[PDB]
Parts: C-alpha cells; structure tokens; sequence
C-alpha cells in the first residue's frame, strides 16, 4: 500500500 | 567469459520438451547455460517469472565460515551483513549449473541495529578485492541475517520469512539488484558486452523448525533494469510490495480465484514476481581453503563487542599455535587482511609470495616467506607483548 521510504544503502526489517 | 563459462559452453547436457522434470529434485528455474542452449534446438513491457538462473546452488565450504559470521548477531541482537568471498564451479547435481563456493565472509563497516542496517562505505573495499584476487577468490555475493528471538529458554528464533509473509523485502530486492547491476556477468548475446549478474544474496533468519537457515536468491533481470534506471520503490507499510513510479510503465500478470491470466498496474508490485530462488549447501566433503583454528584470530571490524584485531590478539594467535603448521596458521582471510592493512607494521609490500602459498596450500613456500626479515619484525614485535 504506502510507498516512499528510500534512501540505498539502508535496509529497514519491517516486523509488526 | 568467466573460467566456469568458457567451460560450461564445452560441455554436454544431457542424459527440450520434458527437459525441466527429468534431472529432478523439482528444480524452479532452468540453469543460465541450459535456458541458453534450450534455444538452440533489456533497457527503460510487462514483470514475467524468470525460467532461469545465472547461479543455481550456494555452497559454504564448511559451516565454520556460517558460524562465525553469525556470532556477530549472537553476541549482540543487532543484525548484520557480509560479503561473501570464493568462485564459482560447476553444480555437477545440475546439467550446465553454475555453483557459488564461499570461502570467506568478509564483514565490511556498517550499523546494525535490531530492525535496520545501514551498508558504510568501506575505505578497505578496493585492497580487500586485491588480496581476494591474489587468493584466488572474489565476490560472489553477499549475507545479511534478520535474526530475532522467540524461545529465549529454546534459543530459537522467529519463522518469520515464509509463505505467508515474505522471503526478500522489497527493499532487499532494490539493494540486491544494485549489487547484480555493479557485479554484471559477462556473455556476447547482450548489446553491452554483459548479460545478468552472478551475485547472488543469501539470507540468515528462522526456517519452520525456529532454528537458522540460510536462503539463496538473486533478483530477475527484469528487476535488474528498474532498479538501475531508479523506477522501482519499496513500500513503508508492508515488506511484500515492491511499487513502479512515474518515466515508464510496467505491471504483473498474476492469476485470480477462477484460475486465467491477468495483468494489473504494479501500485504495488509483489515481490515474488522479482525474486530468483537459489538453492543454499552445506556440503558432505567439507572444504578448507582457508584454515580452522580451534581459537581463530578475530574477525574484522568487530569492534562493537570487543573482538579486536591487533597485535596483542596476533601476540595471542601466534603464540597458541607454536607447534602448528605455519602455512595452517597463516591460510586466515581475517588475519591477511589485518596483515597487509594494518596500521603499525603492514605487509602490503611483500605479500604476494605468502598470498600464493596460501592459495596453492604450499607449505615449503610458505615456510621460506617466514623467515622473511617483516616477519621477523612482525615476531620481534609480538614478543614485546606481555
């Protein structure tokens, strides 16, 4: 559903 | 052409139909070589499955070199990333398939945190492919781990990459294809001089028995492209969904609940549609290109948890292994490095002649280079260490 969160480089673990 | 590639060209495949379900265990994509042959009797449409692999399986030498690199996650919470030196050889299990061997799991800079990992820039990175090359090895890929505790009396850990859920976030998948776009494989049939990328990513997290596994994909040529030319997205809310933004227009062809072809905007894009299943090997005959100590010299950059290279843990190291072999002492990639890199007595200047002993496991060759006089030195030096 909701996109923008990016910058390369960086990984998030989305966990909920 | 790589080694394995002008190789695999010379060689017969058989025992273009029912190829797919003859060489079974049930194989999900045909291998690069064989896709290419059963043909033979990519700039910014549409996100189809890809029928092939450029890698097929992924073979750590020995589980030592897993084990350790998962310390890290162990000794801290924090997740982490490394990558993964060695070659690449034939999967004799596969017609025409590609093997990646992982000799060494080299743990550059970076931050990890429970939920998030940031990749640093390594200021070593160039000098480290140096030392690789001369060891006969080179980046074949890399490993995060996305490790979380769920038994703390067990010491198990959450299934939490599976059917329902995800294997590689959409953000994994834009970062893995920007590896396999700086990591180009190199054939004819492509208007640039490359086709694909051998690298290839592999997973630490829980597997269905809530004990570590490790998982092996790359990312399709298509997803290649959109992440090269910046028009793939990741999603904040849900780690299954990829999204294509707006410069051109692609989308999916999934499949609804009375079973025909569909085709639908990719707002978002599901991530199995850009995913490429590797298979992931602890081999029987295990493989020792570099050595085990019992008491290894420390891993690189693990400052974080008070592992530190150093000449006092090289006074240490050395000491323990007086009646060692010196060639199995010294055949470390954790301990080369911090040889030629070190900043108080490097050995960048007269390392080739070890580094060559290391890769051809010679020991008369080895032996000569110890009484070289910057090892003497290097010894006067870890003497003086109480």
């Amino acid at each position: 559903i909701p996109n923008y969160e990016f910058k390369l480089g960086k990984i998030t673990f989305i966990r909920n | 052409e790589d080694e394995i590639d002008q190789y695999l060209s010379k060689q017969d495949g058989k025992i273009d139909e029912d190829y797919l379900n003859h060489l079974e265990p049930p194989v999900k994509h045909m291998s690069f070589h064989a896709y290419i042959r059963k043909l033979t009797g990519i700039s910014c449409i549409t996100l189809n499955r890809q029928k092939y692999r450029h890698v097929d399986n992924i073979m750590f030498e020995n589980h030592t070199v897993a084990d350790r690199f998962l310390d890290f996650w162990r000794k801290t919470g924090n997740q982490h990333f490394g990558y993964l030196y060695g070659r690449y050889t034939e999967h004799k299990d596969i017609p025409l398939g590609i093997r990646a061997e992982v000799a060494a799991i080299y743990e550059p800079p970076q931050i990890g945190t429970q939920n998030s990992l940031e990749l640093l820039e390594d200021p070593k990175a160039e000098v480290v492919d140096e030392i690789a090359a001369k060891l006969g090895l080179r980046k074949v890929g890399w490993i995060f781990t996305d490790l979380v505790s769920e038994d703390t009396r067990k010491g198990t850990v959450r299934y939490s990459r599976n059917k329902d859920t995800y294997f590689l976030s959409s953000e994994e998948c834009i970062t893995a294809g920007d590896f396999q776009n700086k990591h180009p494989n190199m054939c004819r049939l492509s208007p640039d001089g490359h086709f694909g990328s051998k690298f290839v990513t592999a997973v630490a997290t829980g597997g269905p028995d809530n004990q570590v596994h490790f998982e092996g994909y790359q990312v399709s040529n298509q997803c290649m492209a959109l992440v090269r030319d910046e028009c793939l997205l990741p999603c904040k809310d849900a780690p299954e969904l990829g999204y294509a933004k707006e410069v051109p227009d692609v989308f999916y062809k999934d499949v609804d609940k009375f079973g025909n072809e569909i085709t639908q905007l990719a707002r978002p894009l599901p991530v199995e549609y850009l995913i490429i299943d590797i298979t992931t090997t602890f081999p029987k005959d295990p493989v020792y290109t570099f050595s085990i100590s019992q008491n290894p010299f420390p891993i690189e950059n693990r400052d974080v948890l008070g592992e530190t290279q150093d000449f006092h843990s090289l006074a240490t190291y050395l000491s323990q292994n007086t009646s060692s072999v010196f060639l199995d002492t010294i055949s470390d990639f954790h301990l080369l490095l911090f040889l030629v890199t070190n900043e108080v007595m490097p050995l960048q200047d007269s390392i080739s002649l070890l580094l060559e002993a290391v890769r051809t496991r010679n020991e008369e060759l080895a032996q000569t280079w110890k009484r070289s006089e910057q090892w003497a030195t290097i010894e006067q030096l870890c003497s003086t260490v109480g």
